[PDB]
This record gives structure tokens, C-alpha cells and sequence, in this order.
DNA sequence: AGACCCAGTTAAAAAAAAAAAAAAA
């Protein structure tokens, strides 16, 4: 074994590059290896000392440059480069960022230098910050390369993200599952799965999608909501960044609108998701009303919402299955 | 238990092949804040059953049945302790849910 | 002169403040929890209310229309004269005024100078990002614990249909599908003993926020950028739309609901200076919290003059039965 | 040798780590905080030896002297009883501590906190006399605040609890650096407070979850021959 | 005991599927024993041979589960049920008792859940956008309680014409369904070798679906 | 001098700090999470919190104005009187005043002595260093474990949506294509018992951090850089600017919403002397816990008087029956 | 207790099908009946219309259909008299009105 | 120009505003709550009542029967003979006239 | 500290077109 000593700086970069690692160990193979969660270490188990974490993540990173180019200084649709950062600036840091990574990680040698660490992987990043009076000239926070790369790719393939951009104003929702007491390898395949909702999804849904929160829902439709399979149940914790004016800051760090709203989902679309899938876009899509109080009946829970939702229902021409009004009766418990 | 019945009868009010479509009566039951409005408006609904009853039989479908009798008492024996509102309030929304629903009325 | 008015008053088959249903017929009134002790642990449970932007928007209505009939009423925007307590809207820069000039919002003395809308009801302009709080606080209108107590619990509130009665041109009714222009609803009317409480901070009319006092001299002064005698009808104006709270105007959908008002009890208090806001209407400790109040305030030796109808206060503080409202705003606005 | 136990029902505090745009707090208060607020309770006593020139060193010096009467750097732990968890609060900072910018330059912070209910205080002393351990003792209360002034604290009651060299579970911080052997919190905290070094706390409190959140509490705790008993039940706190 | 269509008998199925393999067998086992030891594990002729008959007679046994059943006896609307996913569980826990290897156990059983590919494809079209994420939002496996005993029965029996080994196939309920199924889905979708793992499931496919064009007809 | 107050304040219909969704119709008021027991694990409810944040800001606020209202309130910062809250930066190294004179932050004492507010609430200053403490704090304001146990299940938040009827010039209601300002937001309001505990430490105006004492000869004695009369005037109006908060100045959307204000009940404990801050009013059984205070503060024999307000506080301990926080404000300017 | 089956299963002989004889209008008067008069009055009309449902049960082969029992009448007046609130008479009133419809065991 | 009325009415024998509980035949009038003390506290009782919205109905009523007689009564719209309330329902963008002929929405000043 | 920067840019170079399997018909 080798025990992959992973440092310490926060829970939400550190399980970003933990995903790093145990996707570059999976890629290649690496058997028998598993995920020890030690609240912020997540270390890895695995019986190998460096060939197929070489190999695993020269393929992630060569599949890394292709999406790149294929999606579109050098800014284009890729969701590590523009799909949820916020900054125009990392539209072309990331690019030649990853430049250098292939410039230098492919001739069997280390890194040289170190990077800046964005709001994406780290909400608690920033160029200023105080230590006893003001802020430094520069940033004292730094990460290695091979921990930015690694940190990307699982930012990139694993945690989910939700966009929403009206006109000037532009929302991103990165949604990170973090485990509890143990996970395994099944585990860490079903969380890549779980990501998904591709970056451009707008043709003409934006139209109906008016409200953010409809939005997000319309998002999380699409989405998964098994956790049961891995044997150990996960959490979430979700960050919003918004973009009013070429301002960006960030508005939610822990909130719990995300969650509850993914259990309701969850919940609903247990007994079918045909007729479930059938009924939600039918009323985002003409029953807006309903969508509205649908979406009021889960922000400021308040269950007869629901009912007005079913009766725009009947104004939207829906099925109304039976096993929908089950699954609401057991939301409501 | 014992709501898939009360639901089904009483989605005939709001029922597409009925055209009387008795919203008000489901609007009334659907937020009640008090057990005594959310019982009138069940109660409109069986009154309103026997002219659904009625109707159905001239058309043709297959005529609607009245609710058993151990449904009603479990609401009853439900309805005495709802001393919090919201498990009153829970109640009445699933009735008006489970009264917005698909069956299989005229084949 | 900061004023601060609080009572009680009974309140029935009124529609105010309707939540509009969410896109459905059935349009409900606004509720609030109000977390009773019902003789045991605290319990809550959801009544009618009535939101404090109504009773803001009111006072602004009132101010308004007593603009109207007094000679300084040309400093005033357009758009209150609409009946709309819009200060500037979203986007706009430049806002319009009665007379129908044109007034820019890049200093917030030029507004204050020509203008009492932004003055006593404050504004906000996103475009410039100037923003004023208002002298004018208003509270939320709930029926009182004690009368829900003595009620025990119900919902409060009934439903009453009504229905559109529109017809063709031959006068005939069919379905929608041909151009049939009729169509139901139905509205929620609400009861109760509700209690409000409004706080005029009315001691920076015409004094900027970026500039409050000048100590031009090194003594204390209001920078007002007005005459005495437009801030005092102002502030007259102010005071008398109250007027219509007690009498006839505290809501909304005022066509048909007209929600029906009567005195049951009140206490104003007034100091020409920093005064403690009155408890609500509300509370079961309602008058013994104002008896204790009052005389605590008068204990300190403060000039401050309390007005109480329906109610003996403490029968010692030194304060007269007053009649009714219109009297009160009276004395109120000549004891200056 | 003597331990200093308070008992406070603070319902929040918020300490961060090198962050900005939001401020995400340690789920228990650093000993550099709880030194800080010793410090303060000095200074509020009586500052016979804590007024001088200027503030800043002032409390360089009241650190100084609290870390020379202690055992050593990381000698004071903290550790909660009941689930605490953390929650977010969105405030509007003001952000002109930057590169110029004006003065009144604020933005809508996360500054999240933690809620809890009630935590013990352990300080590790020398064995310090009874004038002093007095001076402790009514310094041990006093304690108006913790972290940020937004989030206050409370304390109950004071004592001094020994040892009594019993082997139970702990359940108060302890340094990482000679805990290896030993459901395991680790992270680092800033021991040594900043006025103008290199070591990592561990934990013994777990996630768990109620719906889709994490509140914080203590399971399988590790086994040390080091711990007291208090108010009914037992604690363990480490001694170097 | 078993039945595959609504007036066939699954055992004449299975028969027909052998006969299928019997005549086909020196066209198509080269392929097969190509990209299997390109999987990683190397064997015989013999055990080609045993591998895909044990993979061939559990090809339809999802067919004989109490929904497909009913659905056969009325036309009872299949509510999106899937005979695959039971038969890929079946194939995985018959094919990893006594092979004793895991990832042959997965092909087959990835191969077998495939044999339905384009039903599949389709509900999937009409139904969200992204295929078998995990099973269609519990859709796939959603009516499907339980088997009838005898039915499993009869399958052992088929065992016992093809080996002497004892199959000790636990009772399928639906939570331990549910997480083989899932597992075997996941690791199909998201693995390094996706490309690989593709090609050797697609060349067992293809003997699978050489089933059409005739001899689906008489069947 | 040294105050500590705590106690139980139910409220109603507030929209009491809230988040506006960042920039969405929707407007969000704070919702934590609180661990309550009940005895099938600990359970946690969503229930909102009111920030101390708004507790100091209107305190900010009435201190502001009650200087304003004072003759003796001169040496204010004219752009804190603006309800600010800010008062130095890094950017700038000098105080400016009301006045047409300003002040040179090149010392501690000169900034107490010329800065009222930066004395009781506090400044910092990172060009020139000299950092100093807000006196007055206060905690956050959440519903009381107690009573979320009794009403069980409950989230204890509503949402009323009001909306904007902006018009233009023509008499007619437009579209977003018009750009009339005719449009919703969800206002979101909070009721329930919540608690509050907050700490005026009113014993250190006029007293620099750095030296609280002379100490030239020997003899305790407080070094106050101002004449005894303007820390008199100070201790009055920071007295006076309380009654504002525990009156009906609570939170935010005050012009608005004005929280429905009435204190249930209040212990407060002050003496001349540095005082532990009193248990706050979240937990049960508190009020006794308030007693082990009082014996800590009969631990060493300090000069404590205690204030009730609606509650006993037990039997044998000294009390001050309280009608009102006029009346224990009175009590407090009185010595 | 005890009242509530015996109450279901006469108001539902009053209204139930294979009678011929659907009075709604006693069923309205004890629904819709705020003071406690006219819920009395409503009950009083169902238990009088007895001998038309009995001699056209006998007439048609129907059983019989069975009266209440006194214990039903005590408990019926009891909590009529000891509750003077508007809201648990209503909240009686509405149950019994409900208890009118309900498909017992009807004739074979 | 601004009159306020109010006083005391005594009805009898009166089904006005009667909302019928629905679709059935058994038509109950409209029952608002209101607070009376009867000297143990304002207990809520439900009473007969009349929506203002009827008294907007038969003020306007009352407002075309008197407005006809007048010589300028043709500046009326055409429900307004109709005793039809129903103004600018749905899906109307302009204004029915008693002439004959339609009105165009422009102005608010044009439409009084 | 301080500058900016945040999305459509448009001359000869290189190939031609049917199942039958069972889904909320
Ligand atoms: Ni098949
Ligand atoms: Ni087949």
C-alpha cells in the first residue's frame, strides 16, 4: 500500500482534490482500493505506488483538453473553464493553466510552480485577505499544480452545478456531496453519474423559466436522487454565485433550499417518473402559475400551495396520475 | 390509509366528464385552517355526489358509488385530535390532492 | 416632532391585503402567526393581518390628498397624485413632479427641497443608489391574544363567492370559446379585534442624510432646506392622515370591502424628541406595559404629552379623555 | 496541577480560516480566541500590569504571560456535550480594508456561525498560586463575547477539577502532532494568535445529519488514561 | 414452468436459443473468446462454451417475474418493467457463484441486460434525455415485488441440464435487485475502459440479437 | 455602568435581516437551524434568527440621535451621523467631524478624548493601528428551545407578497417592454418567543484600552481623558438609546414592517464592576442557571443589583421588581 | 361513542338508494345549523320520517330499518347542552351531515 | 363632493346575496363572522351579511337608471343599459359603446 | 495602487446513401 497523505485546508477544496485522487486512481484501474473519510483528510487505500495514477490522470487530463477544444482569448463552453466559473478573467487563466499542465506533467517529471485557488473550488478564496490590520498586496493562499488539476477534475466531474443567467444578471448553484462515515468505490462512480445537466441547456425553456428558483427546479428535474444504493447515505452542502453588473460575490454559503428541495423531489418522483417527468414540465411550461405555486409550496413550505399547483394542473391538461398524488401524500407525511 | 376512496370520489366534483366542476367545493376543503370547514366541504361534495350519481347514469358511465362506512369513521376518529393545526392542515391537503387525480370513469 | 399612535380597534367582513391566490380564483387573505398562550405554553396559530406596507402606503395616500387642498402641494410628484407610492421606480434617473418639471436625483438635497414624498416616506434610487428611510413606521395589524383566547381558535376567515355577469351582445351566455367575457372568483373577508401602532419620526423632515446638521456656529440646529412654514404643513399634513386610519382607510380593495372601524381604544404620546415606541395592540400586558411606560417616561422629567381614548390609562397621569382623532391631530399640530 | 473548567451557554461565535467573499467558522472555538477572551477578563479586573503605551502590545504581553502560566502552546481545549451545528448569515460587511476604494465600501458577507447549546472549557496551568488562582477564577467569568462582537458568550459557573488519574474516553481537543494511534475532526485552528506556529488540532466530533445538513456531535470517543468527571458524567482532557 | 410469450413456453424458447448457439457456435466463438480474455481473464474452449450457455439460458428468465407474468396472462400495460434488469441481476449471481470472478459476472450480466437494447432505447427517448441513470429514477424496477418460487425452480433445473453445480441464487427482493442493478450500471457507464468494456459487450450482443430475423417469428 | 441584560421578547410579522434571495423578487429572512430535544434523536428545525448585527446597528442608531438631540453631543463624525456604522479605514488617516475641524489620528488618547462614538462603539484604524473594542454588544435573537419543543413541529416563517405599481407618463399600466416598475417581490415575515441577551459595557467611555489607569502615585483610579460630566452625558444617552431597541427597534424593515415589539420578560444585572454576561434566554432551565451567576457573582462580593421584569428570579436572592425598561433605565442613571 | 355508527346507519336509511324517497332537505337543516335549535329539529324531522322507511321496507322485502338507541338520544343531548360553543356544534351538525351519506349494507 | 352615509337599516324576510353552497339546490346566503362581547369576551359568531360588491352593483344601477334621464346619458358604455357591471372583462381591449360603435383604449382621460 | 475586461470574427487545396424484435398503439 502507499496511504496518499492529502493536506489539509478546508472541506470542500479538500474533498475537491480527494476527488482528484481517487478519480485518477479509478482511471487505470487500482482494485481492491478504498475512501477513508476522516472529516477533512479523506485519505485513500489503495495497492499501488505510481503507475496507474500517472496513467489515470493523463487520461482525465487529455480528456480535460479535448472537451476544451471541442467546446466554445480561448474561452469556451467547458464547465471548468466557463460552465460555472464566474470570472471572464478565468475564461483564459484556465486554458493556459492547463497549457502549462501539459507542458510540464507529460515528460515524467514534477511541477515547478504553484496557482491561484478560484471561488468555484473554495468559496473562502479571495486576493484579499486581513491578518492583523489590512490585506496583503498579493495572495498568500496558493495551490500546487497537481492539486489545482486534480481539484478541476473533480469540481468538474463530480459536484453538480446549476446555471441561470437573465440577460445581465448571472447565477451558478455548485451542489457538493460529501460523505458521512464511509463510501467506496461504487460510491464515487454513482456521484460521477450523478453529474450531469450539461452546461448550454437553453434553446428556448427561458421563456417559462423566468424565476430562479423555477429554474433550479426545472434543473433538478433532470437530476438524480439516489443515494441508498452506495450502502452509506451522503449530504450536500450548496453555493451560489451570482453576476449582477460584472459584480461577483457570493449570497448563500449553507442554505437549506437546495436540499429540501432535492428531497421533495426525490420523494415525489419515487412512485413514477413518466408521469412525474410529464407533469412537471407541463406545468413549467404552460401552468406557470401552478410552477409558481408549486415552487411556494416548497420555499416557505406551505402544503395547500401544492393543491393550487394540481389545480393549474387540470388548467394545463396533466394526466394527473395516481401515484403522483401518492407520493405527494407521503412528502406530506 | 383510507384516503384512496374519499380521493376518488371526490375528484368526481372536479371531473372532466362531469360538467358541473364543482372548484369551490375542493378550493373550500383544500385550506382549512379548521376542522368544521374542511367537514362542510366534504360534506358538499356528498351532497353533490347523488347529482353526479344521477348524471353519470343518463350519460351512461358507470354510475359513482358513496364512500364506505369505515372511511368515514376513520376520519372521524381522526379528525377529534387534530389539536395542532397542521396536522389538520396536512389533512385537508391531501384530500384536495388526491381529489386532482386520473381514473377510469366512462371506458 | 417624533409621534408615536398605538390602540386597539374592532375590524370586520374586510378583504384587505389578498394574496391574490397565485394565479387561482380563489384569492386569500394574508395571514400571520401570532403565537397565543391559549392559558398554557405558547402555542401558535395563523390569523388575518395586515401588512405594514398597507398602513405606510395609506399615510402616504392620506399625505398626499391633504397636499392636494393645501397651497404647498406643488412640490410633489406626479405620481403621487396617481395614488401610487412609487418613489422613483427601476431604472429612472431623473423623476417628474407635479407641476410637470423635471428634477434629477444625482443630489439628494435638490430632491429633498422640492419634494415631501422622499422626505417623509423616504426613498430609494437604485440608479443613483441614494437611499432614505422613512419617518413613517408602520406595524402589522393583528387581532389580540386575548381575543383569541376568548374565541379559542378558529379560522377567522369566510369565503363569499362572487361571479361575473357579463354577456354577448344579443345577451346570451355560452362558453369561452366564442368570446364569453364573464368568469367566478370568490374573496375572504376576516374579523377581529386588531391592534396597530404607526411611528412618525417626523424631526428630519428636510434634513439630507448626508448632511444632517450643520453646526455652522457650534450649536445644535436642523439642517432644513426649507421654510418653517412649509415643514409645519407638512408636518400638519402628515398628522392628518392619520385621520382616515381611525375613520375609514386601512386597507385595500376599498370598492367593495370598505373594512368597517370604530375606536375601541388609543394612546398616542409626543415629545418633540426621542420617545420609546409603543407595544402593540396586541399584547395581553397591553395597558399595564403603557401605564408603566408613560409614567417611567414622565418620571424622567421629559416634556412629553400622552393622549389616551377609550381607556384610564393609570387614572394619575395627567392626561386628558380625548373624543376623537380629528381633535387629537389638532391639538397635536397647535402646540407648536 | 489543577484545571481551570468553565461552563458557558454561548449560542454562537464565529472564527474563519484565510477566507473572503464568505467567512465559514471552525466548529468549535480555537484556543487562541478562548485566550483572548482570558485576556480580556484581565484586563477588566484590574490593569495593574496590563495598561500601557498602546493596546496591541498590551495584549501581546497578557498572551504572553497567559502562555508562559500555562503548560504550553496548546495547552487549553474546548468540548461540547450537545449537537451543534452551523448555520449561515448573510451580513453586509464593509469590505475597505482593500487597496483603496473609499471607506464605505460593503458587501453582503456569508458570515456564517455555529449554533450550539452548551460547551466546557478545560485550562491546563502549573500549578499557579492562590492569589493568582484566584485572579483566575473570577477571570473565568467575564467572558462577554466570543470570536466576532456580533456573537456573544455566557458563562455559568467556574472550578477547579483535577485529574484524578482515571481512564475514561475524552472528549476535548488534542494536538495531531503526538496523537496517531488514537468519527475523526481534524483541521487547524491557529493556536498562536496574530499581532503583528506550524500544528494541526484534532477533534473527536462527527458530521451525522438530520435531512440534508451536518450537526455536529461527539461519537466513539478515543481511549486516553487522562480524564476527570463533572456535573455527572466524564471528560477527558490531555495533559503533555 | 416459465413462459416467454403470451402463448409460448419459455422452455422452447430456451431450447431454441441452444440450437441457435449449437449451429452458430464455430462462426461466432472466436470474437467472443477474443474480447474476453481482452477483458482480463484467460480460459478454454470448454469454458467459452460453458460461460455463454449459462449467460444463454438466463437471456429472458425476467421473463417468467409475476409482472411479465400477468402481463402475459391479461394485458396488463407493463408500467415501463424490464425482464432485462431481473435476468441481469439472475446472470450475475449464477455467473459469480461458480465462476468465482467478478468481472465476468459483470459482462455477462451487462450483456444480458442488453438484450432488449432498443425497447430500452426508446423508453428512454420519450422519457428525460440521459439512459439508466439509476434505474430511470427507481422507474425500471418500480411494479416489479418478487418472482414466483416455482418459477426460479425451474431455471435450477435448467442449471442442472447444462452443470452439476448447484446455483445458489438468493430470493430476488427488491433492495438487493435494486443495488446489484445499479452497481452494474454504473460501473458500465462511468469506468476508464468504457471503450473496451463497449466493444466486448457489443460482440456478445451480437449472437444475442442473431435471435431475430426468423427465429423470433416461430417463437 | 457595567450592564447585562437577557430575557424573552415575542414578535411577529418582521422581516427582521433578510438575504433578498441576492437579487431576486423572492426575498429571503434568515432561516437557521437549531438542535432541540425530543427524546427520538436531536431533532433540527429551520426556524429564523435574528443577528446581533441589527441589535448594534440600532443602538448605533439611537445613540446617533440621542446625541443629536443633546447640546453636549458635539464631536461627531458627520458621515456616521448618516446611520453609516463605518467610521476609519486603511484609506484614510484622519478623523473628520461635524465640525470644519478635523483630528489627527496620530495617538490613542486623542481619538477617545475628540470621538464619542468611536469610544463606545468602537473603531479601528489599520493605517494608524490603535484598535479598539465596540463596548456595546449583543447576541442573536432566535426562538427559545422551550418553546419549539411545545409547538413541536413548526417553521414559524410566513411570506406575503407585496408588489411595486410604478406608471408612466400615459395613463396606462405597460409591460417590462414599456418600462413601468409594476412588478412582485415575496416579502418574507417571522413570528415566535425568540430570546436576547446583550452586554453594554458603559465602564470604559472616555477610558483608553491602552491605559484604563494612571497609576502615578500609586492609588487605583480610572484614567478618564474627559471631564466626568461628558462620561455622565455619555452613560445617559447610551442608557437612553437602549430604550429605542427594547421599545420597537428591532431588526430591519422598521419603516415597513415595525416588528410588533413587547418584552414577555427580562432579567438584567449591572454593577460598577466587570460582571459575567447573564445566560441568554434561548435555553429552559436558564433562570436558575441566572442564580449561579449571581453566586459567582457573590463568589467575590460585587456591588450588583439585579433587575426583573415579569419574572422572580427565586425568592431568597435580592430583586428589583421592574413595570418597564424606562423604569430600569431610571434605575440604572439613578447612581 | 356508540352514536356514531347507530346515527350513520339511520341518516343513510333516510337517504340511501332502493327507497324512492331522498329527503335532502332534513339533511340541509342539520347541516347548516349555527345555534343548536335547528340541528334539533332536523334530527327530530330524520327520526319521525321512521314509519315511511319501516312500511316500505316491509312493503319491498327490505330489513327493517333499525332506530337508534336511547343511549345514542342521552349522548346526542348531552353533548348538544354541555357544549354551547358554536364551533363543536357546527363541527357535530357537519359530522352528522356526513354520517347522511354512506353505503351501509343496503338491500340485498 | 366627497359624502360619506352610514346609519342603521332594519331588514326582514331577505335572501339577498344568497351564494348556494355550490352546485346544490340548497341556497344559503352569505355569512360573514363578526366579534360581539355578550359580556364574556368578543367571541366570533357567524352572521348574515351583504358584500359592498353588490352595493357597487346597485350603485351602479342607480347611476345609469338616474343617468338616462339626463340630456348627456350617451356617454355611457352599452352594458350600462344591459344593468351589466362587467367592465373591460377578459381578453377586451377596448370599450363596448351604447352608440353603436367601439372605443379604442389610449388614454384614461378619454375612457372617463 | 492601478490599468482593464468581461461572447459571434463568415480565392481557388476533399466522398455519395428495411428490418419485426416487443414500451405510459
Ligand atoms: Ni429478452
Ligand atoms: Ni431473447
Amino acid at each position: 500500500f502507499n496511504e496518499f497523505k492529502t493536506p489539509q485546508i478546508d472541506p470542500i477544496f479538500d474533498l475537491y482534490v480527494a476527488y482528484g485522487y481517487v478519480v485518477s486512481l479509478i482511471r487505470g484501474g487500482a482494485k481492491e482500493a478504498t475512501l477513508i473519510p476522516h472529516g477533512a483528510s479523506y485519505l485513500i487505500q489503495t495497492d499501488v505506488s505510481n503507475e496507474e495514477f500517472r496513467h489515470g490522470l493523463v487520461d482525465a487530463l487529455s480528456s480535460m483538453l479535448s472537451l476544451h477544444i471541442a467546446l466554445a482569448k480561448l474561452v469556451s463552453d467547458a464547465d471548468f473553464s466557463a460552465g460555472a466559473n464566474i470570472n471572464n478573467v478565468y475564461w483564459d487563466s484556465v486554458p493556459r493553466n492547463l497549457e502549462k499542465l501539459m507542458k510540464d506533467l507529460e515528460k515524467k517529471r514534477s511541477v515547478k510552480g504553484t496557482a491561484t485557488i478560484p471561488i468555484t473550488l473554495m468559496p473562502s478564496a479571495g486576493k484579499y485577505m486581513l491578518k492583523h490590520f489590512g490585506v496583503q498586496g498579493g495572495n498568500p493562499i496558493k495551490v500546487d499544480l497537481l492539486n489545482y488539476a486534480l481539484a478541476w477534475v473533480g469540481f468538474h466531474y463530480y459536484t453538480p452545478y446549476i446555471k441561470y443567467a437573465k440577460g445581465d444578471t448571472t447565477w451558478i448553484h455548485i451542489y457538493q456531496i460529501a460523505p458521512v462515515e464511509e463510501v467506496d468505490m461504487i460510491s464515487i462512480l454513482s456521484l460521477k453519474d450523478l453529474k450531469m445537466h450539461l452546461p448550454h441547456y437553453y434553446e428556448s425553456n427561458l421563456d417559462f423559466l423566468i424565476n430562479r428558483r423555477l429554474a433550479l427546479l426545472y434543473h433538478l428535474l433532470h437530476s438524480e436522487a439516489l443515494e441508498l444504493f452506495t450502502e452509506k447515505e451522503f449530504v450536500i452542502h450548496s453555493y451560489t454565485l451570482e453576476r449582477s453588473g460584472n459584480n461577483q460575490a457570493i449570497r448563500s454559503f449553507e442554505e437549506e433550499e437546495i436540499g429540501k428541495l432535492m428531497d421533495f423531489l426525490w420523494k415525489l418522483k419515487r412512485r413514477d417518473f413518466y408521469h412525474a417527468i410529464k407533469f412537471i414540465d407541463d406545468l413549467l411550461k404552460k401552468a406557470t402559475e401552478g410552477a409558481l405555486a408549486l415552487i411556494d409550496a416548497i420555499m416557505n413550505e406551505r402544503l395547500e400551495g401544492f393543491y393550487t399547483a394540481l389545480k393549474l394542473g387540470k388548467k394545463a391538461g396533466v394526466v394527473s396520475s395516481r401515484e403522483i398524488v401518492a407520493a405527494l401524500e407521503d412528502i406530506i407525511c | 390509509g383510507w384516503i384512496r376512496n374519499i380521493g376518488r370520489y371526490l375528484s368526481y366534483l372536479v371531473d372532466d366528464t362531469f360538467e358541473e366542476y364543482a372548484y369551490d367545493v375542493v378550493d373550500g376543503i383544500a385550506k382549512a385552517r379548521t376542522q368544521e370547514e374542511l367537514l362542510e366541504g366534504v360534506y358538499k361534495a356528498l351532497r353533490l355526489a347523488p347529482k353526479l350519481k344521477k348524471k353519470a347514469e343518463s350519460k351512461g358511465c358507470p354510475p359513482p358509488r358513496i364512500p364506505s362506512p369505515e372511511d368515514i369513521e376513520a376520519l372521524e376518529e381522526k379528525v377529534e385530535q387534530l389539536s395542532n393545526p397542521k396536522d389538520l392542515r396536512k389533512l385537508a391537503v391531501s384530500l384536495a390532492l388526491w381529489a386532482f387525480a386520473s381514473w377510469n370513469n366512462c371506458p | 416632532m417624533y409621534v408615536r399612535i398605538s390602540g386597539r380597534i374592532r375590524l370586520n367582513a374586510h378583504s384587505l391585503n389578498a394574496q391574490g391566490g397565485g394565479g387561482t380564483n380563489y384569492i386569500e387573505i394574508t395571514k400571520t402567526k401570532v403565537t397565543v398562550r391559549t392559558e398554557n405554553g405558547w402555542t401558535v396559530v395563523e390569523v388575518p393581518a395586515i401588512t405594514g406596507n398597507m398602513l405606510k402606503h395609506w399615510h402616504f395616500v392620506g399625505f398626499v390628498d391633504y397636499f392636494k387642498t393645501t397651497p404647498y402641494g406643488v412640490n410633489l410628484t406626479e405620481r403621487a397624485l396617481r395614488y401610487n407610492g412609487t418613489r422613483f421606480g427601476q431604472g429612472e434617473t431623473t423623476a417628474t413632479k407635479a407641476n410637470g418639471a423635471t428634477v434629477q436625483l444625482n443630489d439628494e438635497a435638490t430632491i429633498i427641497k422640492e419634494l415631501a414624498d422622499a422626505d417623509v416616506h423616504g426613498f430609494l434610487a437604485p440608479k443613483t443608489g441614494r437611499r432614505r428611510v422613512s419617518l413613517v413606521k408602520a406595524s402589522f395589524i393583528l387581532p389580540t391574544e386575548d381575543f383569541i383566547k376568548e374565541v379559542e381558535g378558529e379560522r377567522l376567515i369566510t369565503a363569499i363567492k362572487h361571479n361575473r355577469v357579463d354577456v354577448d351582445e344579443k345577451g346570451a351566455i355560452g362558453s369561452s370559446k366564442e368570446g364569453t367575457a364573464q368568469m367566478l372568483f370568490s374573496r375572504e373577508y376576516a374579523t377581529g379585534l386588531y391592534g396597530f401602532s404607526i411611528v412618525l419620526d417626523l424631526g428630519l423632515v428636510g434634513i439630507p442624510q448626508g448632511l444632517p446638521v450643520k453646526f455652522e456656529e457650534n450649536q445644535p440646529r436642523p439642517n432644513i432646506v426649507i421654510d418653517p412654514n412649509e415643514r409645519k404643513a407638512r408636518i400638519e399634513s402628515a398628522l392628518k392622515a392619520l385621520i382616515p386610519m381611525l375613520s375609514g382607510y386601512i386597507g385595500a380593495n376599498l370598492a367593495r370591502s370598505f373594512p368597517v372601524f370604530k375606536v375601541e381604544e388609543l394612546v398616542a404620546i409626543a415629545s418633540e424628541g426621542p420617545i420609546p415606541a409603543l407595544v402593540h395592540g396586541f399584547y395581553e400586558d397591553y395597558i399595564e406595559a403603557n401605564r408603566s411606560i408613560i409614567k417611567n417616561a414622565r418620571a424622567l422629567g421629559f416634556n412629553i404629552e400622552v393622549f389616551t381614548y377609550n381607556v384610564d390609562l393609570g387614572e394619575d397621569i395627567e392626561a386628558t379623555k380625548v373624543s376623537s382623532v380629528e381633535e387629537l391631530v389638532a391639538n397635536l399640530v397647535k402646540m407648536v | 496541577m489543577d484545571i481551570l473548567l468553565v461552563c458557558l451557554r454561548f449560542p454562537f461565535f464565529s472564527v474563519a480560516k484565510r477566507s473572503y467573499q464568505v467567512r465559514t467558522s471552525f466548529l468549535l472555538p480555537p484556543p487562541s480566541a478562548l485566550k483572548g477572551a482570558l485576556a480580556k477578563g484581565l484586563i477588566l479586573l484590574k490593569p495593574e500590569k496590563y495598561a500601557s503605551s498602546s493596546l496591541d502590545e498590551a495584549a501581546l504581553k497578557a498572551i504572553k504571560e497567559i502562555e508562559s502560566k500555562l503548560v504550553d502552546i496548546k495547552a487549553v481545549s474546548v468540548a461540547p456535550l450537545s449537537p451543534l451545528i452551523r448555520n449561515a448569515f448573510l451580513l453586509k460587511r464593509l469590505r475597505n480594508l482593500e487597496s483603496g476604494s473609499n471607506a464605505e465600501k460593503s458587501d453582503a458577507m456569508r458570515r456564517e456561525y455555529t449554533f450550539t447549546r452548551e460547551l466546557l472549557v478545560a485550562y491546563i496551568f502549573k500549578n499557579l498560586t492562590q492569589e493568582e488562582k484566584n485572579l483566575y477564577l473570577k477571570a473565568a467569568m467575564l467572558i462577554d463575547v466570543i470570536g466576532d462582537t456580533e456573537s456573544l458568550a455566557t458563562p455559568v459557573w467556574a472550578s477547579f477539577v483535577k485529574p484524578e488519574d482515571k481512564k475514561a474516553p475524552l472528549a476535548f481537543s488534542a494536538p495531531y502532532t503526538e496523537i496517531y494511534s488514537l468519527r475523526m475532526y481534524i483541521e487547524k485552528m491557529r493556536v498562536s494568535p496574530e499581532y503583528s506556529q506550524e500544528e494541526i488540532f484534532y477533534l473527536p466530533i462527527e458530521e451525522r445529519r438530520y435531512k440534508r445538513i451536518v450537526y455536529y456531535a461527539r461519537i466513539y470517543p478515543p481511549e486516553v488514561e487522562k480524564a476527570l468527571t463533572v456535573d455527572g458524567e466524564v471528560l477527558g482532557i490531555w495533559i503533555p | 414452468s416459465c413462459k416467454a410469450f403470451q402463448g409460448q413456453t419459455l422452455r422452447e424458447h430456451i431450447e431454441a436459443m441452444l440450437a441457435a448457439w449449437e449451429i452458430v457456435k464455430n462462426k461466432y466463438i472466436p470474437s467472443i473468446i477474443r474480447v474476453m480474455k481482452t477483458v482480463g481473464v484467460k480460459f478454454t474452449e470448454e469454458d467459452a462454451d460453458k460461460f455463454m450457455k449459462t449467460l444463454i439460458i438466463l437471456h429472458d428468465v425476467g421473463k417468467c417475474s409475476e409482472v411479465y407474468q400477468k402481463h402475459l396472462s391479461n394485458n396488463e400495460p407493463l408500467r415501463g418493467f424490464r425482464h432485462e434488469l431481473v435476468s441481469a441481476y439472475y446472470a450475475y449471481n449464477i455467473l459469480k457463484d461458480m465462476f468465482k470472478d467478478e468481472t465476468i459476472a459483470f459482462i455477462g450480466a451487462l450483456v444480458v441486460m442488453m438484450h432488449h437494447e432498443p425497447i430500452l432505447m426508446g423508453q428512454i427517448r420519450s422519457l428525460d434525455k440521459e439512459e439508466l441513470t439509476p434505474e430511470v429514477v427507481l422507474d425500471k424496477l418500480r411494479t416489479f415485488n418478487g418472482v414466483m418460487e416455482g418459477t426460479e425452480s425451474f431455471i435450477k433445473s435448467m442449471i442442472k441440464e447444462k452443470l452439476g453445480v448447484i446455483p445458489k441464487v438468493p430470493s430476488p427482493t427488491q433492495e438487493d435487485v435494486l443495488r446489484e442493478v445499479i452497481r452494474l450500471s454504473v460501473l458500465a457507464r462511468h469506468r476508464p475502459d468504457s471503450g473496451k468494456l463497449r466493444m466486448v459487450v457489443g460482440a456478445l450482443l451480437i449472437p444475442l440479437v442473431c435471435d431475430y430475423k426468423g427465429a423470433a417469428a416461430a417463437a
